[PDB]
């Protein structure tokens, strides 16, 4: 099968800068005179891919002219003249000259921006959940950059370990930030044993760690 | 307006089979080839095969020979793909996509999420995250996915619905949050609309102080 | 062979010889259906549907039987019949109708009329034309009962102007000159030319041509020639070497 070698795997670019993605095939994608079936696709997280470029260099309708495709034979290039915030996502090359059709491994375009500290919020378990016998305590870190962040849970000032899980959003298409949720899970029994619930957040945009906390009740 | 409407998410057991559908509207179905594509979580796309809807002729990626069968029903403007002898490696999103070789627009379906597991389907519990930030905790469901909207879709700005995490129980959980003006907490109503189609669980949860 | 049944049965395929598809807009009015038949096959089209020209032969007129119909309360009513003609180039194609029968104002009556349907293809952008040079196009001019006309056309891309000539149509008055005219952008900034036709230096109607192909390889369009028996329509298509 035709192997499509797509580079770089990740492209980190500041808004306004140009960007270039390369696709090399293991054999020529020339089909016949003037017909070389190389497509470029784009996919946002949790959504379907869309086509941006077909036949090496032809722009699909509904695609900004900042995008361009070039190349021939085994060597192809997608260029973005000036990256905008909404361009983040994964780009794929796709050859259709030879069966089986084959795809590059993808390039994830990430936006570089200035540091942004998280806004931190803590949520106690609801009474409804408590009746059920379990307590979920949630810590939200909202709209921060870069993605790296440390969340530390403390119960009655004791540091917790192995009873929390985190989730992080994909980079936002307008403001280029991330958000993060950390969930501490306790039995109802353990939750009622303790009084002070706190999450402590460390992040490059904070001059010192921030703690949000509540007292059960 | 053209749409490729795929069937809903499904849970299927290892060793069984699954058949999924792509219904095309807004154009003459038999005029364009239809492709099927696999995307394992976090992986690249993989082409499965292509069908000529006018006569049912098919071409396959040999990697899916004996795994995937693509068919059509012209009278229903629909293509189907069946996967057999399921394993956990078949858990993925599958897409239908119209012929993408030429200048004619390259439409995609919205995907079907297939989960291969012996675990039973379970709908979520939905708990409020009371306020500014507020949200809903969508806890203890299987399989993925769930959908969350706010105020039946009126409220979109500032919403973050987090990727689900698999808990040690084998059930998924996620939160959806929104930031709003603290002044509107007395007046404006905030409802999170949760849908888990595999269990037919629909919950509208009012979130208040 | 002529690939007429193929065209009526097969999906579009870009790997077929271009032009691979033509959108039927003028050829099938809203509220109507067009049924084409040839070589034991048939297909019914609505407004906006694609015709599979990729299966047809280039530089020739392909001919189908046609019926124009409307659906009235569940029943199909035939309004017109005749021959549907398709002329295919590599970046452009056009259709035409030779009516032979119309409704008898539940019966049909003989009536002959020739009209151009759709002219379409890979339109050349006015803003992406060659900056200079002179292109010569050679091809076909066809009208009622006559696909033997020869079209010659020349474009000067520096002056952005073109002119040409129709020859060898059996009706001598149709062998008009296509007078010098400017290339202009249309609504979608497609490169188009519209001008008069002349016979013995006398004005005798008009012509319009689109430019097609990324390198302005082709022209396609139509002419209207004024005669004492009415306006006569002529399909036009030509290509560079």
């Amino acid at each position: 099968d035709v192997v499509m070698t797509q580079t770089p795997l990740t492209l980190s670019v500041t808004i306004g800068q140009p960007a270039s993605i390369s696709c090399k095939s293991s054999q020529t994608l020339f089909y016949s005179k003037g017909k070389t079936y190389l497509n470029w696709l784009f996919q946002r997280p949790g959504q379907s891919p869309k086509r941006l470029i077909y036949l090496v260099s032809k722009l699909d309708s509904g695609v900004p002219d900042r995008f361009s495709g070039s190349g021939s034979g085994t060597d192809f290039t997608l260029k973005i003249s000036r990256v905008e915030a909404e361009d983040l996502g994964v780009y794929y090359c796709l050859q259709s000259t030879h069966f089986p059709y084959t795809f590059g491994g993808g390039t994830k375009l990430e936006i570089k921006r200035t540091v942004a500290a998280p806004s931190v919020f803590i949520f106690p378990p609801s009474d409804e959940q408590l009746k059920s016998g379990t307590a979920s305590v949630v810590c939200l870190l909202n709209n921060f950059y870069p993605r790296e962040a440390k969340v530390q849970w403390k119960v009655d000032n004791a540091l917790q370990s192995g009873n929390s899980q985190e989730s992080v959003t994909e980079q936002d298409s307008k403001d280029s930030t991330y958000s993060l949720s950390s969930t501490l899970t306790l039995s109802k029994a353990d939750y009622e044993k303790h009084k002070v619930y706190a999450c402590e957040v460390t992040h490059q945009g904070l001059s010192s760690p921030v703690t949000k906390s509540f007292n059960r009740g | 307006e053209v749409q490729l409407q795929q069937s809903g998410p499904v849970l299927v057991k290892p060793g069984a089979s699954v058949k999924m559908s792509c219904k095309a509207s807004g154009y003459t179905f038999t005029d364009y080839y239809m492709n099927w594509v696999k995307q394992s979580h976090g992986k690249s796309l993989e082409w499965i095969g292509r069908v000529n809807p006018s006569n049912g002729a098919t071409t396959y990626n040999q990697k899916f020979k004996g795994k995937a069968t693509v068919t059509v029903d012209k009278s229903l403007s629909t293509s189907y793909m069946q996967l057999n002898s399921l394993t956990s490696e078949d858990s993925a999103v599958y897409f239908c996509a119209r012929d993408w070789e030429g200048p004619w627009f390259a439409y995609w379906g919205q995907g079907t999420l297939v989960t291969v597991s012996s675990a039973s389907t379970k709908g979520p519990s939905v708990f409020p995250l009371a306020p500014a930030a507020l949200g809903c905790l969508v806890k203890d469901y299987f399989p993925e996915p769930v959908t969350v909207s706010w105020n039946s879709g009126a409220l979109t700005s500032g919403v973050h619905t987090f990727p689900a995490v698999l808990q040690s129980s084998g059930l998924y959980s996620l939160s959806s949050v929104v930031t709003v003006p603290s002044s509107s907490l007395g007046t404006q109503t905030y409802i999170c609309n949760v849908n888990h189609k595999p269990s037919n669980t629909k919950v509208d949860k009012k979130v208040e102080p | 062979g002529a690939g007429l049944a193929d065209a009526l049965t097969a999906p579009l395929d870009h790997k077929d010889k271009g032009l691979q598809s033509l959108t039927l807009d003028q050829s099938v009015r809203k509220n109507e259906k067009l049924k084409l038949a040839a070589q034991g096959a048939e297909k019914t089209y609505g407004n906006g549907d694609s015709l599979n020209t990729g299966k047809l032969k280039n530089d020739k007129v392909s001919r189908f039987d046609f019926i124009r119909q409307i659906e009235v309360d569940g029943q199909l009513i035939t309004l017109e019949s005749g021959e549907f003609q398709v002329y295919k180039q590599s970046h452009s194609a056009l259709t035409a109708f030779q009516t032979e029968q119309i409704q008898d104002s539940g019966k049909m009556v003989a009536k002959r009329q020739f009209r151009i349907g759709d002219i379409a293809g890979e339109h050349t952008s006015f803003d992406k034309l060659p900056e200079g040079g002179r292109a010569t196009y050679r091809g076909t001019a066809f009208g009622s009962d006559d696909a033997g006309g020869k079209l010659t056309y020349t474009i000067d891309f520096a002056a952005k102007q073109g002119n040409g000539k129709i020859e060898h149509l059996k009706s001598p008055e149709l062998n008009v000159d296509l007078a010098a005219a400017d290339i202009k952008p249309d609504g979608k900034r497609h490169a188009v030319i519209s001008g008069s036709v002349l016979y013995n230096q006398a004005e005798k109607g008009s012509y319009s041509l689109g430019i097609f192909g990324g390198k302005a390889q082709e022209v396609a369009g139509s002419a209207e020639v004024k005669t004492v028996n009415g306006i006569r329509h002529i399909g036009l298509a030509a290509k560079q070497l």
